[PDB]
């Protein structure tokens, strides 16, 4: 019941916590499902458990890399991307003008528009009694509208409800204090619907088995349109690429530098995945490269991480002969999302599944911030290399 | 304190990366493209197809063209790995059974045109071993365009009983190409080719009992699959599934006299001395490409019984990773820094020339 490998000792976890995800439960379903029928490990960044009604409700398209301006984790804008970012999450407000500059390059670039913020009475009774990001509503007599607050972080700011019927729809429109003065508060909205857009999944990583590592797993630069047409021969082309070679328009929205750095394997398992979840035409949830490409990543912002795997890491003795089952070592939750809390238990799961035959990519930057480098190409060899290269160099001689 | 460079050079896949890596960093195809009316390497040369003349210069694990192999290795140094080969000591693969002339040749290139500070050439089955933790044992070892059985021990391995088959994995996609026409299909050109490789690795298997596995297909759908073309077609496979793949075992499917691989194997272990032979039952190892079909070991386990003597333990050992097991015992053996012994450098081949190799 202990994995033990060379030099990593791993205890079964004793009193299993429950951890919130903002992730929907049907669509871990699906991840895990995705996961064994690909033969892959996919781990997703964290979601805010306050973005989980918005993303199930499948009304909402999400942030791609256009939209760099964070989205907020606190107040009646929950899980909405504010155009002021000090109203945003903490890591947005870090560098208030650096993203700011991204919330208003994207709407007078036409990769998004300003758009006002309706909450409907079950969003603002789930954000009042379930979570108790709003405190109860207050008849403002001053102004007609209801007066709720919210916190930040050491601060707490007020937040004017107005009821008002929008498409013959009764819902309450955000305002806010702009220098003393109560204004609509806006959110960046999808350049096209027009609606507000949500959080998106971004992958931390994939792991591939070593058997079916290839040229697909080479990250590319992205390209432009030209480039890339001049890289490949249109004949080779599926009715995908071939439509994005003869449309610029196609190209840029869906390739190139909407996805960053990526791989074909990552290009390929992003539309698996977005299909998958039922999110095409816009909807789509996953939109670029995973985070072990990302040359900004930032490791604090990547946990809790759910990571789905193929179903054999579930079975007695998934993890090899005498290593016992990834649910022994690992929180895994009824969706069989394996919740990964914070860099040391990254580094253990990646060790664990690099020994089982699943290859990890690794991003330096995963080591700024920690007290040592685990992500390090040295440190992440698979115990079968030195255990055989221990047996070779005993029985050679060597 | 310089790290020494891993170089697979494959008939279908060139394999590179750094010893003390437990993978390698580039693995791409053994291609170099001319312009079709200014060179191209690798993946640049299968992506510009459609505008040029594509050559391997590995035919059957023997370097043939010295003119591309050059382009090859200068690609994989300067433009995958991105190092300077002259800091770099180089360890190259070669298939066994690689003529003298080859490997002086191959030496000769390393030396002179790359400038390398030192060189060893390691027998690419004998990689496979010890990527397994074995010094003791025979290999299987079938890639795109050769498969050989190479039984060792004690980390050499024997000569007079190594085995060379001409089939490998480019034989088994045409034959696939081939008995698609017994259903209607026309796979034919080297585009379609690599569409055929592509079902062949993901759908076919070896059966365990090759005859029954036919009557099942004959009379039921049950091992029926499909698959999609990239232009959104879906096509049927059924018994060409395993019927691919049986050609390893049953040669005379392509019109080869030759014996299976399940043959061939207990024929290099008889050619061997007989206090060995229940080490070399006992540790079967399979490697490359064309090793990877379900149920290969299976069936390799249940014909090796059925030849060998009852008292014989038969163990096969088949690796998830044995596609990059060559690779992979190149890096643990150059990554040994008690083995800077055995690598020629520079100096002794300014001295005596490319004979220093043998
Ligand atoms: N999953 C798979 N199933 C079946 N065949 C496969 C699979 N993966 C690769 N192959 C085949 O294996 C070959 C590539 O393997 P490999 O890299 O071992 O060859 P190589 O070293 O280039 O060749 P050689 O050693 O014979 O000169 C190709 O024929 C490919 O189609
Ligand atoms: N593979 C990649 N290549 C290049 N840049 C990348 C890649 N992956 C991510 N990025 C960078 O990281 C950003 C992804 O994070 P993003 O989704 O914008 O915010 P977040 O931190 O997840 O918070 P919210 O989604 O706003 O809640 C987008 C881009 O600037
Ligand atoms: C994905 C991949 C696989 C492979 O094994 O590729 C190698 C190298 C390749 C070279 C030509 C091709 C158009 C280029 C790249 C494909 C590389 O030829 C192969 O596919 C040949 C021809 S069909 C076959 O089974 N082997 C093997
Ligand atoms: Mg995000
Ligand atoms: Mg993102
Ligand atoms: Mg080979």
């Amino acid at each position: 019941k202990t994995y033990q490998s060379r030099d990593l000792v791993l205890e079964p976890i004793q009193h299993p916590k429950s951890i919130e995800l903002g992730m929907p439960e049907v669509d871990q379903s699906v991840l895990a499902e995705v996961a064994e029928r690909e033969n892959v490990i996919i781990g997703v960044r964290p979601v805010d458990e306050k973005s989980k009604s918005l993303i199930a409700s499948k009304m909402y398209s999400s942030k791609g890399l256009f939209v760099k301006a964070k989205s907020s984790d606190w107040g009646p804008m929950s899980g909405f991307i504010p155009v002021d970012q000090s109203f945003a999450k903490a890591s947005a407000r870090r560098d208030l003008e650096k993203f700011n500059e991204y919330a208003e390059q994207s709407i007078l670039s036409g990769n998004a528009v300003s758009a006002n913020l309706y909450l409907n009475q079950v969003r603002i009774e789930e954000l009042v009694s379930k979570y108790e990001s709003l405190t109860p509503l207050e008849l403002d007599v001053d102004s007609g509208m209801y007066k709720t607050t919210a916190t930040n972080g050491d601060q707490t700011i007020p937040f004017f409800l107005n009821k008002v019927t929008v498409d013959d729809k009764e819902l309450w429109q955000v305002h806010y204090l702009r220098e003393g003065e109560l204004a609509p508060f806006k959110v960046i909205g999808d350049p096209v619907s027009k609606q507000p857009m949500t959080a998106d999944y971004d992958l931390l990583t994939v792991m591939y088995t070593y058997g079916d590592l290839g040229p697909q797993d080479k990250v590319k630069q992205p390209l432009t349109w030209e480039q890339w047409k001049e890289s490949v021969t249109y004949e080779d082309l599926s009715p995908k690429y071939k439509a994005r070679y003869d449309n610029q328009a196609l190209y840029e929205k869906q390739d190139g530098a909407s996805l960053g750095m990526v791989s074909d394997r990552l290009k390929e398992l992003k539309d698996v995945i977005n299909t998958s979840l039922g999110r095409t035409d816009g909807l789509e949830m996953v939109h670029h490269g995973a985070d072990d490409a990302n040359p900004y990543a930032v490791m604090a912002d990547n946990f809790p991480a759910t990571f789905f795997v193929p179903k054999h890491f579930f079975d007695d003795d998934g993890l090899g002969e005498g290593k016992g089952s990834i649910q022994t070592y690992f929180n895994v939750n009824e969706q069989g999302a394996v919740v990964i809390q914070n860099p040391q238990e990254f580094s253990n799961f990646q060790q664990v599944a690099i020994n089982a035959s699943y290859r990890a990519s690794l991003n330096d930057k995963w080591n700024s911030g920690l007290d040592s480098p685990l992500f390090t190409t040295k440190r992440k060899l698979s115990h079968d290399y030195l255990d055989a290269r221990d047996e070779v160099a005993k029985k050679l001689g060597l | 304190e310089t790290t020494a460079l891993v170089c697979d050079n494959g008939s279908g896949l060139v394999k590179a990366g750094f010893a003390g890596d437990d993978a390698p960093r580039a693995v791409f195809p053994s291609i170099v493209g001319r312009p079709r009316h200014d060179s191209y390497v690798g993946d640049e040369a299968q992506s510009k197809r459609g505008i040029l003349t594509l050559k391997y210069p590995i035919e059957h694990g023997i370097i043939t063209n010295w003119d591309d192999m050059e382009k090859i290795w200068h690609h994989t140094f300067y433009n995958e790995l991105r190092v300077a080969p002259e800091e770099h000591p180089t360890l190259l693969t070669e298939a066994p059974l690689n003529p003298k002339a080859n490997r002086e040749k191959m030496t000769q290139i390393m030396f002179e045109t790359f400038n390398v500070p030192a060189m060893y050439v390691a027998i690419q089955a004998v990689l496979s071993l010890y990527a397994s933790g074995r010094t003791t044992g025979i290999v299987l070892d079938s890639g795109d365009g050769v498969t050989h059985n190479v039984p060792i021990y004690e980390g050499y391995a024997l000569p007079h009983a190594i085995m060379r088959l001409d089939l490998a994995g480019r034989d088994l996609t045409d034959y696939l190409m081939k008995i698609l026409t017994e259903r209607g299909y026309s796979f034919v050109t080297t585009a379609e080719r690599e569409i055929v490789r592509d079902i062949k690795e993901k759908l076919c298997y070896v059966a365990l009992d090759f005859e029954n596995e036919m009557a099942t297909a004959a009379s039921s759908s049950s091992l029926e699959k499909s698959y999609e073309l990239p232009d959104g077609q879906v096509i049927t496979i059924g018994n060409e599934r395993f019927r691919c793949p049986e050609t390893l075992f049953q040669p005379s499917f392509i019109g080869m006299e030759s014996a299976g691989i399940h043959e061939t194997t207990y024929n290099s272990i008889m050619k061997c001395d007989i206090d060995i032979r229940k080490d070399l039952y006992a540790n079967n190892v399979m490697s490359g490409g064309t090793t990877m079909y379900p149920g290969i070991a299976d069936r390799m386990q249940k014909e090796i019984t059925a030849l060998a003597p009852s008292t014989m333990k038969i163990k096969i050992i088949a690796p998830p990773e044995r596609k990059y097991s060559v690779w992979i015992g190149g890096s643990i053996l150059a990554s040994l820094s008690t083995f800077q012994q055995m690598w020629i450098t520079k100096q002794e081949y300014d001295e005596a020339g490319p004979s220093i190799v043998h």
